[PDB]
């Protein structure tokens, strides 16, 4: 019937703003004169770890929200959007049992029927869920405050670390999974697990406040952040390449038509339009 | 039932075809056996399977899959068309071989697209592709939406550009830019090699084709004259995928193995081995 969509705050794929006093979303327009499509997305505000979460209606828009609207119009489904309760993308952590957290956990438990977010396709998650064909191909890069001279992934301050040069990623994300899985990056993983952040926004802020020297994250996010905050720059190109897909349960009756619609959107230039509107 | 009929198609450096050894009469080194049905004459349906040897990026992918997913295979080269085209509602090429169950899977430089996905399942993409435009360095073309392409007769003389017809690139152009398409057909190129010679000798202004192959060709071009427009720009981004029959029992393990190779660096190693160039 009516799909429960889970998403996450992640500019510029998903912007999250408070509603107006009357519970509606502020009317905005692109420089292109076009109306900004916004959806009501419920979610918690107090992001404090180990604290109660009070769910309130909020405003959601961006690359992934425009993508959701297109999917819903094409496949003729209605929906309700909520933000992931723990604010995480999702990893499998050991409890004898193992459990998925973040959007992955919500999808598997039935709290969501579909993940519509910059969700990285990897082997770990594909074992438990259905990913659509990718809606974006990107990769991993490093974000630094302008003036920080790092060469990239093979820099000695990264490969042979110390508490002098702090670097991190986002907890319970695909980047966390990547560094934990690859033994060749264990030296990096051990340094990162001592300083990883709750969300990409906190990590981007920490780099600005000179509290974090390097943030290892998605290039589609970091390059957009660099282009807007001229005090931050990415260092090098991509050291790894990954794509974002729509997440569904392996039994979903929408999985074939979701992929077909994403292919249609790439082929007719709709996806490139979204990239121009929200990214470039 | 793990002995699989697998279809392929030559397209360097993804799939390269070689003659079987003169002494050994077997396939050695980094090559695998691949058969090709070759007709006796054009007045008969009679032909013979010629034993050939296959290598390349997609062949190293097949070798990895065979070993991880635990299947053996009888690899053959498609003779009824190429990658895949719907002709009078009938699929030919690698797609057709899968649709009509002559092959369990198609391994090669096979573009994932919507109409192919309605008749076959595709694995996760293992190589990024889509459509790129090859030109002589410094040619001033913005992209596929450039008016030189969209409205070619608005220029005197009109810009000369073509593709290799019957593939995913021509299909996309046909579907998206009907005027550009009907104009381009007089510039149809028999293959990549003919197109590169036409560009290099001034008989063509632009060549529109598969991004993965064009990026490879640009990186190996003698004198680094032929380039792709933009920073190696890609329209209608997609990928090469393994085509499987609808509801295939093999898809699950193939997807997981491919994603394992991506995450491990095994995919990056193949790219360094087969796809890097000097330009
Ligand atoms: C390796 C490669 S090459 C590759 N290319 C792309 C490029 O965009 C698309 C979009 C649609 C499509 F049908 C096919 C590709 C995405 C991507 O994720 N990848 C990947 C990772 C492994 C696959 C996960 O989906
Ligand atoms: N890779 C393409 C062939 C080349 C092209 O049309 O660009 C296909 O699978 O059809």
């Amino acid at each position: 019937t009516r799909l429960k969509i889970v998403t996450i705050h992640q500019e510029p794929f998903v912007y999250v703003k408070p509603t107006l006093s009357d519970g509606t979303c502020k009317e905005e327009f692109t420089v292109n004169g076009d109306p900004v499509k916004k959806v009501i997305c419920t979610g918690p505000n107090d992001t404090s770890p180990g604290s109660p979460r009070h769910t309130v209606p909020q405003c959601c828009y961006g690359f992934c929200i425009d993508l959701l609207i297109k999917l819903a119009r094409t496949m003729n489904f209605t929906y309700e959007v909520h933000l992931v309760a723990d604010g995480k993308f999702g990893t499998q952590e050991r409890v004898n049992k193992k459990e998925w957290n973040g959007m992955m956990g919500e999808l598997l438990s039935g709290q969501a029927d579909m993940i519509v977010a910059p969700l990285t396709i990897n082997n770990e998650r594909a074992q438990y869920i259905e990913f659509s064909k990718p809606f974006k191909y990107q990769g991993l890069t490093i974000l630094v405050k302008k003036g920080t001279r790092i060469t990239g992934i093979n820099d000695p301050r990264l490969r042979n670390p110390s508490d002098k040069f702090i670097y991190a990623t986002v907890k319970q994300s695909s980047v966390d999974i990547y560094f934990r899985r690859q033994v060749e990056l264990s030296t990096m993983y051990r340094h990162m697990e001592k300083h990883n952040y709750e969300s990409a926004a906190e990590a981007i802020q920490a780099v600005r406040d000179n509290k974090l020297h390097a943030f290892i994250w998605d290039s589609a996010v970091l390059e957009f952040e660099a282009s807007q905050k001229c005090d931050l720059v990415t260092t090098g190109e991509l050291f790894f390449r990954s794509g974002f897909g729509i997440g569904m349960r392996k039994d979903s009756p929408w999985k074939q038509n979701v992929s077909l619609s994403i292919l249609k959107s790439h082929e007719n230039g709709f996806m490139e339009d979204l990239d121009k509107t929200w990214v470039r | 039932d793990n002995h699989l009929s697998i279809v392929t198609l030559e397209e360097a450096p993804f799939v390269i075809v070689e003659d079987i050894d003169p002494l050994t009469e077997t396939c050695v080194r980094n090559t695998v056996p691949c058969r090709k049905f070759v007709k006796i004459n054009n007045s008969t349906n009679e032909g013979m399977n010629v034993k050939k040897c296959c290598k390349g990026f997609c062949i190293d992918i097949l070798k990895k899959l065979s070993r991880t997913v635990k299947f053996t295979y009888d690899l053959y080269l498609v003779t009824n068309g190429k990658h895949g085209k719907k002709v009078n509602n009938v699929w030919n090429g690698m797609i057709g071989e899968v649709v009509y169950q002559r092959a369990v899977m198609a391994v090669g430089s096979l573009t994932i697209n919507e109409e192919r996905s309605e008749v076959v399942d595709f694995s996760v993409p293992f190589v990024e592709t889509g459509i790129s435009v090859m030109v002589s360095r410094g040619t001033q073309v913005t992209g596929l939406s450039d008016k030189k392409f969209q409205r070619p007769h608005d220029y005197s003389p009109p810009f000369r550009f073509g593709t290799v017809p019957n593939g995913s690139t021509e299909r996309n152009i046909r579907n998206n830019y009907p005027y550009m398409h009907q104009y381009m057909t007089k510039f149809n190129q028999k293959g990549v090699e003919d197109a590169l010679v036409s560009l290099k000798t001034g008989k063509l202004d632009a060549f529109i084709y598969d991004a993965a192959v064009l990026n490879y060709k640009a990186g190996r071009d003698e004198g680094c004259k032929l380039v792709t427009i933009g920073s190696g720009y890609i329209f209608a981004t997609t990928g090469y995928g393994i085509a499987l029959q609808k509801g295939s029992p093999w898809k699950r393990q193939i997807d997981l193995a491919l994603l394992q190779f991506v995450g491990d660096g095994e995919m990056e190693e193949l790219e360094t081995l087969w796809l890097t160039g000097i330009c």
